[PDB]
RNA sequence: AGGAUAGUGGCCUACCAUGGUUUCAACGGGUAACGGGGAAUAAGGGUUCGAUUCCGGAGAGGGAGCCUGAGAAACGGCUACCACAUCCAAGGAAGGCAGCAGGCGCGCAAAUUACCCAAUCCUAAUUCAGGGAGGUAGUGACAAUAAAUAACGAUACAGGGCCCAUUCGGGUCUUGUAAUUGGAAUGAGUACAAUGUAAAUACCUUAACGAGGAACAAUUGGAGGGCAAGUCUGGUGCCAGCAGCCGCGGUAAUUCCAGCUCCAAUAGCGUAUAUUAAAGUUGUUGCAGUUAAAAAGCUCGUAGUUGAACUUUGGGCCCGGUUGGCC
RNA sequence: AGGACUUUUACUUUGAAAAAAUUAGAGUGUUCAAAGCAGGCGUAUUGCUCGAAUAUAUUAGCAUGGAAUAAUAGAAUAGGAC
C-alpha cells in the first residue's frame, strides 16, 4: 500500500540504549561438566515447591 | 577479464607478500577507535607492465606496487598498514572537488536502473569524479571539468550502463518560508461543517533553526534543561518552548507547530492527526510543493465538535493543511 | 604390533621377487629415481611428434638459422 | 566409484520437542550414569528399539519356526554375554521389557565407577578418557566400552600411567626436578 | 454400500477416481503442474541472489500499527518483481540501494509473514555478509 | 515375390486385399522424465524420491556421413554443413574438458592446473612398459561413529539422618557455595626417534616441552501460549521492531532492544525450501455429501462394476509323523 | 512310452527363478561404534581350523499339489456318452 514511508527514525532502539557491558561473569562447564552442574542443583539441591512446583523467579 | 581490478599504492614501509595480513586505515579510520578498519587477506601481488601485468609475490620499502584482490573492501583511496598502533597517513590535497554537474536518466525507463549501475560503475573508473543522488529524485553527475564530466559521460554513455541517457542541467529545489508574519487568524473546520482550527506563521531565527540541524533543538529534547538554552541564550518563549509539537517535514525539519490554546478541553484528542497532516504540509507547500524551512506554527484557538467521532483523523487533517 | 614378516630361502630371491620399495627402503640398491611425472609427461609426447630419431630434422631447424 | 561405506544413525530423536516429564527422568540418567548428551541415550533406545522390534516381528510368527528359534535364541544369548538381560528371563520378554537404565547400567562408565577405582561415578569418566583401564590389556578411552561380563573381571589400570606402575606424571617428574631445584647444591 | 465400489476387478475404476480428487488438494496441484518453476518468484529454487532497487516503507495491516521497511528488487536469474522484506533493528542503516542481495520465504508456501501487506521475500545476505556480522558488529561493510 | 541385411520382418521395393489402432483412454500434449537396482519416511496400508559409487541405456558444440576393424556412427578418428572459437608474417592451419585438474561465465550452489603406479584391474607381443582409470595427499561441517573443555581432597560454613538437649550443645551421616587453598590426573597440541607409505604429513607409538580462569574459554537459539524455560532490571512509548499462527508496543511491555538470571540441543543449533508422517487434511485399509464443501431435474441405457440357489456331501477302517504327562 | 485326444482359466500351496552393494539379519571385542568381514589359537623356534550364514528377494513369468471359491462348458428336430 504506502510505498514512500519515511525511513528517517529506523534504528532509534539499537542507537541510544544505554551502552551498558558484560560484567565479569567466571566461566561456566561446558558438554559433561555442564549436566554435572544442572544435575547437581536441578535435582540435588532442588528449590521451591509453593504449591507444585517453580524454577527461575524474581527480586521480591 | 571477470570483472576484478587490482589496487594501485606505493609501499611507503615494509615488503609485500602474496596473502599478506594487513590492515585498511580508511580516510575517516583512526587508530584510538575502529572506524574504516579492514584487516583483511590480500589473494596475490602484481607489477606494472604500461598496459599489461606479471605475479611477482614480494615488493621492499619505498618502491611503488599493486595490491590485487582487496579492490570489494577499501574506500577506493586508503592507507594498508598491518601495524595497528599506525597513525592515520595525510588525506591527499587534490584542490579541485565537485563544481561541474548535469542530470542522468533514459530514453527506455523500464531498464532504467540498468543506468543507475553505470552511475556507481563511474566512481569506480575515475579518482576525483563524484556522482550522488539530488533532493528531487534525479542522479546528479559532478567532477573537474565540462570536457572531464562529457569524457566521464562518454563511459557512462557507451561502456558502464551502456543504453540510451538523457542529460540536462541540476534541476534545484528552493526551500518554501516566509518573510512576514500571517496578516491575521487563519480559520478552517471539517468538510462535515463543525469543529474549526485557529493558527499564524512566524519567521524562525535561523541561528536555532541551523540548532535544529546541529543538535541543539532535538524532537525529542529536554523540554526543561533545552528550555534554559532557548530562552538565555535564543531569547524564545520558555512556556511554549516546552508546549513544541512537531518537526516537519521527516519528524527533524527545520519547521516546528506550537501549542498556545486554553479553553480546549479535548486539544491532545486531534494530536496525531495535527503532527502527521503538519507533515504532508511542510512536505508539498501551497506555491509550488517544495519544502518549508524557518517556518513556525503558533495553534492559537481551536474548537472541536462534542465527540471524537467527528473530531477523528478522518477529516482532522485536511483541515489542518488547508489552515496552514 | 601386527606386524607380517617374509622370510626368503635365500637372499637371490630376495631382489627376485621382493618389489623394489620394501627392499630399497631397507638399504639393498641405490635409490633409483628418473624426472618427475610431470617432466616425464611432457618429454612423452614431445617425442610423439618427432617421427624416428630424425637428428636431420633437429639439423633442418639449424638451416632456417642460417637461411 | 569406491564402494559405499554404508551410513545409518545409531541414536533417534523424539516426535516431541520439549515433553517435561521425558526430560526430567533423562536429565537424572546423566547423573546416575554420568553421560552428557542425550543423543547418548537416544542412541539405546534405538538400538533397543531395532531390538524390541525383530524382537515383536520374530514374536508373532508360528512358534517352533526355525526363525523364531534362530535369529531369537541367538540374539537373546547375545543381550546377556553383555551383562544387561538377566540370565534367569531368557524368553527375549525381559528384553521387550528393560528400560534404557539397564542397557545404560552395562556402560564402561557405570562398571568403572560401581568397581570402585575413580571414587566418584564422573571422576571415572575423567580417567577412562585419560587413556587408562583395559580389556585383555586392550586399553580403552572410549567411556562408552559396554563391559560385557566376560570383561568384567579384567576391568584394571592398563600398563600405562600410574596406579598400575609404569612412568608416573610429567608434573611430578617437574615436582622432583623443582623439589631438587629449590634446596639442593 | 455408500461411495466406493468395493469391487475385484475395479483397480483402474478407483484408480482413476482417486488421481482426479487428487486435483482437488493443494500441494498436490502446486507440484502436477509445477507452479513454482513458473509463477513462484523463486522459480523451484529455494534462495536467490539479486539487486536492491528501492527502499520501501511498507505499512502494516490491522490490528498492528508502524512501518515494516520492506525492498522491491529485480532478481538475476528473472528480474521479476518481487517487493522484499528486511529483518532485524534499522539495518536499512548498512544496506543501501543497488546492492548484493540473498532472499528466501516465511515457511509460508507463499502467503504474507502476517502483518506486512503480500511481501513474500526477505533478505539474509548483503554484498556477501549478512545482517548477523553488520549486526553485532563482527566486522563492516566492504566497498560493494 | 524379391531386394537390402550377419540374420527374421514394410527394414526396404514392386504387385494385391482393406484393413490395423480406440472409453480396458489409442492418438495428441506436459514432464521442473534415463529406466531398474534401490533412497527418505515408517504401525499396518501408502506416500514421495532414485542425475549420482552398480546395472542395462544414450550422447560427446548441433548434426548427418563413413574409413578401419570382430567390434565404432568412436569424435582424447576422420569428412561436410551449422554454431562456434584460436594462430599468422595473411597465402593458410588447427580445435572441441557431458574424460582429470583448472579458467570464465552461469549461478543458492559445488575442491588442487599437488604425488604416484605401491594397491585394484585392464590393455599390449605382454613378470620388467603404460594407465590425471584407479590409488594417495590437499580443500571440505553434503551424511555418518567415538568425545576433550578437568576430577578428587578441601576450609570457612548452613541444610536434611541420628545415639544427645534446662537452652547455653557439641559434634555426628554429609550436600553444596566457597575470591584461603592442595597436589596427582592430561589429549588438543609441540617435538628426537621409530611406525606407516610408492614417498611423506596425519590415524596407531613415544623421550623431551605442554592446564591453574589472564587458561588451552563452546557455541547457536529461546524464555506469553502453542513449546521447557522470567511478569526482574535500564532505555523504548502502536516509533523502532518482534511476531513460524494466535498475537506483543499507543510512558509501570512476563513477547522491543540491551542487563542479569535462566532454558531446549550440543560441535551442532538456528534459517529457507523441498518431501513424509501428522493428514482419517486424500481414504482398498479409512473420510464426507439433510444444514457444515458436496446426491446429476427425472427416468432410460451403454461401456464398466456386479449379480439367487442347485452338481459325492456324509459315514467306516487302518496307519506313518509331534506335544504332554506318564509307567 | 513310438501312440491316441483330453474343459478351461482365475484363486491358493511349496520350491524354484534371479547380480551384488544396500534392508532385516548370523557371528566376530574395528581400544568402542557407523564399520569392517575379520579372526581365534599352537612348539609364537617352519601350523591347525571356524568363517565371509539364512530370509524379504514383493509384479508377471515357471513346476507340483489342492478343487473350497469366481466363473466356465457339456446331450434338444439328439451336433449324444459306451
Amino acid at each position: 500500500a504506502k510505498v514512500h514511508g519515511s525511513l528517517a527514525r529506523a534504528g532509534k532502539v539499537k542507537s541510544q540504549t544505554p551502552k551498558v557491558e558484560k560484567t565479569e561473569k567466571p566461566k561456566k562447564p561446558k558438554g559433561r561438566a555442564y549436566k554435572r552442574l544442572l544435575y547437581t542443583r536441578r535435582f540435588v539441591n532442588v528449590t521451591l515447591v509453593n504449591g507444585k512446583r517453580r524454577m527461575n523467579p524474581g527480586p521480591s | 577479464d571477470k570483472g576484478r581490478f587490482y589496487a594501485f599504492g606505493r609501499v611507503f614501509a615494509g615488503t609485500v607478500k602474496s596473502g599478506q595480513k594487513v590492515r585498511i586505515q580508511g580516510p575517516n579510520y583512526v587508530p584510538g577507535k575502529k572506524d574504516d578498519l579492514f584487516i583483511k587477506a590480500i589473494q596475490r601481488v602484481v607489477l606494472m607492465m604500461g598496459r599489461f601485468v606479471e605475479p611477482i609475490d614480494d615488493c621492499p620499502a619505498g618502491n611503488i606496487i599493486g595490491l590485487v584482490g582487496i579492490d570489494q573492501f577499501l574506500l577506493k583511496t586508503g592507507t594498508l598498514t598491518t601495524s595497528e598502533t599506525a597513525h592515520n597517513m595525510k588525506v591527499m590535497k587534490f584542490s579541485v572537488s565537485p563544481v561541474v554537474q548535469v542530470a542522468v536518466e533514459v530514453k527506455n525507463a523500464n531498464d532504467l536502473p540498468k543506468l543507475v549501475e553505470g552511475l556507481k560503475r563511474l566512481s569506480k573508473s575515475d579518482p576525483c569524479v563524484l556522482t550522488y543522488m539530488s533532493e528531487s529524485g534525479e542522479h546528479i553527475v559532478a567532477g573537474t571539468g565540462e570536457l572531464h564530466l562529457e569524457i566521464c559521460l562518454q563511459d557512462l554513455e557507451h561502456d558502464h550502463a551502456g543504453v540510451p541517457l538523457k542529460i540536462s542541467p541540476p534541476v534545484v529545489a528552493y526551500r518554501e518560508t516566509v518573510e512576514s508574519e500571517s496578516s491575521q487568524t487563519a480559520l478552517s473546520k471539517s468538510p462535515n461543517k463543525h469543529n474549526r482550527i485557529y493558527l499564524k506563521a512566524e519567521p524562525i531565527d535561523e541561528e536555532v533553526s541551523l540548532a535544529i540541524e546541529n543538535g541543539i533543538i532535538n524532537p525529542r529534547d529536554d523540554f526543561k534543561a533545552r528550555a534554559r538554552i532557548m530562552a538565555d541564550d535564543y531569547g524564545w518563549d520558555v512556556t511554549d518552548a516546552r508546549k513544541i509539537w512537531c518537526f516537519g517535514p521527516d519528524g527533524n525539519g527545520p519547521n516546528l507547530v506550537i501549542d498556545q490554546t486554553k479553553a480546549v478541553q479535548y486539544l491532545h484528542e486531534i494530536k496525531d492527526s495535527v503532527v502527521a497532516a503538519f507533515q504532508w504540509a511542510t512536505k508539498e507547500g501551497p506555491i509550488f510543493g517544495e519544502e518549508m524551512r524557518s517556518v513556525r506554527v503558533n495553534i492559537l484557538d481551536v474548537t472541536l465538535h462534542a465527540d471524537a467521532i467527528h473530531r477523528g483523523g478522518g477529516q482532522i487533517i485536511p483541515t489542518m493543511r488547508r489552515a496552514t | 604390533s601386527v606386524g607380517f614378516g617374509l622370510v626368503y630361502n635365500s637372499v637371490a630371491e630376495a631382489k627376485k621377487f621382493e618389489p623394489t620399495y620394501r627392499l630399497v627402503r631397507y638399504g639393498l640398491a641405490e635409490k633409483v629415481e628418473k624426472a618427475s611425472r610431470q617432466q616425464r609427461k611432457q618429454k612423452k609426447n614431445r617425442d610423439k611428434k618427432i617421427f624416428g630419431t630424425g637428428k636431420r630434422l633437429a639439423k633442418k631447424v639449424a638451416r632456417r638459422n642460417a637461411d | 566409484p569406491r564402494a559405499p561405506r554404508t551410513y545409518s544413525k545409531t541414536y533417534s530423536t523424539p516426535k516431541r520437542p520439549y515433553e517435561s516429564s521425558r526430560l526430567d527422568a533423562e536429565l537424572k540418567l546423566a547423573g546416575e550414569f554420568g553421560l552428557k548428551n542425550k543423543k547418548e541415550i537416544y542412541r539405546i533406545s534405538f538400538q533397543l528399539s531395532k531390538i524390541r522390534r525383530a524382537a515383536r516381528d520374530l514374536l508373532t510368527r508360528d512358534e517352533k519356526d526355525p526363525k523364531r528359534l534362530f535369529e531369537g535364541n541367538a540374539l537373546i544369548r547375545r543381550l546377556v554375554r553383555v551383562g544387561v538381560l538377566s540370565e534367569d528371563k531368557k524368553k527375549l520378554d525381559y528384553v521387550l521389557a528393560l528400560k534404557v537404565e539397564d542397557f545404560l547400567e552395562r556402560r564402561l562408565q557405570t562398571q568403572v565407577y560401581k568397581l570402585g577405582l575413580a571414587k566418584s561415578v564422573h571422576h571415572a569418566r575423567v580417567l577412562i578418557t585419560q587413556r587408562h583401564i583395559a580389556v585383555g590389556k586392550q586399553i580403552v578411552n572410549i567411556p562408552s566400552f559396554m563391559v560385557r561380563l566376560d570383561s568384567e573381571k579384567h576391568i584394571d589400570f592398563a600398563p600405562t600411567s600410574p596406579f598400575g606402575g609404569a612412568r608416573p606424571g610429567r608434573v611430578a617428574r617437574r615436582n622432583a626436578a623443582r623439589k631438587a631445584e629449590a634446596s639442593g647444591e | 454400500g455408500k461411495g466406493k465400489p468395493r469391487g475385484l476387478n475395479s483397480a483402474r475404476k478407483l484408480r482413476v477416481h482417486r488421481r482426479n480428487n487428487r486435483w482437488a488438494e493443494n500441494n498436490y496441484k502446486k507440484r502436477l503442474l509445477g507452479t513454482a518453476f513458473k509463477s513462484s518468484p523463486f522459480g523451484g529454487s529455494s534462495h536467490a541472489k539479486g539487486i536492491v532497487l528501492e527502499k520501501l516503507g511498507i505499512e502494516s495491516k490491522q490490528p498492528n500499527s508502524a512501518i515494516r521497511k520492506c525492498v522491491r528488487v529485480q532478481l538475476i536469474k528473472n528480474g521479476k518483481k518481487v517487493t522484499a522484506f528486511v529483518p532485524n533493528d534499522g539495518c536499512l542503516n548498512f544496506v543501501d540501494e543497488n546492492d548484493e542481495v540473498l532472499l528466501a520465504g516465511f515457511g509460508r508456501k507463499g502467503k504474507a509473514k502476517g502483518d506486512i501487506p503480500g511481501v513474500r521475500f526477505k533478505v539474509v545476505k548483503v554484498s556477501g555478509v549478512s545482517l548477523l556480522a553488520l549486526w553485532k558488529e563482527k566486522k563492516e561493510k566492504p566497498r560493494s
